[PDB]
């Protein structure tokens, strides 16, 4: 939930309380009267809480930053989940075993400069769950490098539909592309259903680019595509416009008319919503509010 | 095999209302076994055909979540029950009536009244005080919740896979709270 | 209903068409005109269905309910009761059960 571990370092190992040994200047900001909200509140403290914290003020304490430095590490490793969470209580046991024992100048300045790059140069990690090159890209990149270029119907579709396929897995951040045994598979989210079977999918898709196919022929695809080609192909049409695969081959068949699929559930859903609404607004039986509402929209 | 998978049917929860974890439908396979090329390949096309209305299903009716199987729901996305607000007729306003008594009257029985000549009514409010979470019913299980069609089946890394189809796995632990 | 389950339901003849609509009408007309002589109509898995709407009341009503006298004459010879039946707005009777 929060952004920075070195913050809930912070929020684990200060004080809550204003203190002059490690905030001075909100503690001297008290003495002296002069503050916004209650300005008169530090008169009225006796003789036990004004000598314990005027006389820290104008001479501080002088404490030792190296059981914080490292929660601001320890918290950082297992933010990225380096470190299982049942074990931070193990290492923060060794690490601060580690530099108490050499301890230096040098190393308590070293776990300085470490504890400001798990700040300022972790921002690849906001970087990669954007651009998603965990698993899409640069696992893509190799599936790339690895299909033929040398189709001999389509030439130009085939390059413009990976090119179609290269900006599915970049404009969403769940989705990613894995090496799993011999062959490559995608799924459009983690926690996710509708793998698709990326290297039976070209091979399926290699000698189908130029068909040119009438539009009297729906049955006879059961013996030439694979329905995980069918729904790949169902993956690729939201982001798939009107140019790509232009009127006539036997993609235009499908991926065309997919996205007129689509068209109908986007906006029937919308009338699904209408009609769920209303059975209880004149009252209905909810047994039978959804069998004959789904036959209407099948 | 991979290819037309037969559904995980999920399996409802009456306490808590939650997803109770899927199983493989194992309750309505035909028994093909006995059968050469020509009902074979009938059959295959019969299944491929209720792994695309289970699809067609899953988007026109189901809310788009990331987590399939949340532990807990949020509260726009779980019916609620906002009934009319409930108008209440009172009897006898008290305002007249209290001093009709200290003239000597006593009063018996029980407009409205003949010695006063109004009668007030209020409304008040008969919905909850705040929405409920945490849980859908039993109707909702019959709207969300449809037979997830899960293809090319169990091909990923681990913690990829849907992890809520095993029917023991709680949602935000990454664990089975056994039987400690 | 519940169409996640129709096509596999209606290959198999559980719900869909009767044995007049599904079989190719050459059949129909041969099978209806010899039934003394060889008496097709066996062996075509006629199905039935039931109206899935229009019998089931999702509020929790009840089928049956004894009722309870609201008085009695203890008559040496006679012996008088009447009742209060009544219903919820939406329970009609026959009144011979």
């Amino acid at each position: 939930q929060q952004v920075d571990p070195a913050m809930l370092a912070a929020l684990q190992s200060q004080p809550s309380g204003v203190t002059p040994s490690d905030d001075w200047a909100a503690a001297m900001d008290r003495i002296l009267a002069l503050t916004t909200r209650n300005p008169e509140a530090f008169r009225q403290q006796p003789q036990a809480n004004r000598f314990s914290a005027i006389l820290e003020a104008v001479v501080p304490s002088r404490t030792n930053p190296t059981h914080e430095k490292v929660l601001a590490i320890v918290n950082a490793l297992t933010e990225s989940k380096a470190i299982r969470k049942d074990e931070a209580g193990l290492i923060y046991n060794a690490l601060l075993e580690r530099v108490a024992r050499y301890n230096s100048t040098n190393v308590q300045a070293n776990l300085d400069r470490l504890t400001t790059d798990v700040r300022e140069a972790v921002a690849q990690r906001e970087r990669f769950m954007h651009d998603t090159n965990l698993g899409s890209q640069v696992a893509l990149n190799a599936f790339l490098s690895t299909l033929p270029a040398n189709v001999p119907r389509g030439q130009e579709d085939y390059v413009s539909f990976i090119s179609a396929l290269r900006l599915l897995v970049a404009e969403v951040p769940q989705s990613e592309v894995y090496q799993s045994g011999p062959d490559y598979f995608f799924q459009t989210s983690r926690q996710g259903l509708q793998t698709v079977n990326l290297t039976q999918a070209f091979k399926n898709l290699q000698g189908m680019w130029g068909v040119r196919a009438p539009v009297g022929d729906r049955a006879t695809i059961s013996s030439l595509l694979t329905p995980n080609t069918r729904l790949l192909l169902l993956l690729i049409a939201p982001f798939t416009n009107s140019s790509t695969i232009s009127r006539d081959s036997y993609l235009g068949h499908l991926i065309t008319l997919y996205r007129e699929a689509i068209g109908q559930t986007q906006v029937d859903e919308q009338t699904f919503q209408e009609i769920t609404s209303v059975s209880r607004a004149l009252g209905q039986q909810d047994t039978g509010s959804l069998e004959a509402t789904l036959n209407f929209l099948l | 095999s991979k290819e037309i998978p037969t559904p995980y049917m999920w399996s409802y929860q009456p306490q808590m209302g939650l997803a109770a974890g899927a199983s493989q439908d194992y309750s309505s396979r035909m028994n093909w076994l006995s059968a050469g090329p020509h009902m074979i390949g009938r059959v295959n096309g019969i299944r491929a055909t209720r792994n695309q209305i289970l699809l067609e299903q899953a988007a026109l009716t189901s809310t788009p979540r990331s987590q399939l199987n949340p532990p807990n729901w949020p509260a726009v996305q779980v019916y609620q029950e906002n009934p009319a607000p409930t108008t209440v007729l009172l009897p006898r306003d008290a305002e007249a009536e209290v001093q009709m008594t200290n003239s000597g009257a006593q009063l018996a029985g029980g407009g409205r009244s003949s010695f006063t000549p109004r009668q007030a009514y209020l409304t008040l409010q008969s919905s909850s005080s705040q929405p409920r979470s945490g849980g859908i019913g039993t109707l909702q299980f019959v709207e969300e919740f449809v037979p997830s069609v899960y293809f090319n089946p169990f091909s990923g890394a681990p913690g990829l896979y849907p992890d809520d189809f095993i029917p023991n796995y709680d949602a935000v632990s990454e664990s089975v709270d056994g039987y400690d | 209903a519940t169409p996640s389950m129709m096509p596999q339901w209606s290959y198999m003849h559980i719900a869909g068409q009767d044995a007049s609509e599904y079989l190719s009408p050459g059949l129909v007309q041969f099978a209806r005109a010899t039934d003394t002589y060889f008496s097709l109509g066996n062996k075509f898995r006629n199905p039935t269905v039931a109206p899935t709407h229009d019998v089931t009341t999702d509020r929790s009503q009840r089928l049956t309910l004894r009722f309870v006298p609201v008085d009695r004459e203890d008559t040496a010879y006679s012996y008088k009761v009447r009742f209060t039946l009544a219903v919820g707005d939406n329970r009609v009777l026959d009144m011979a059960s």
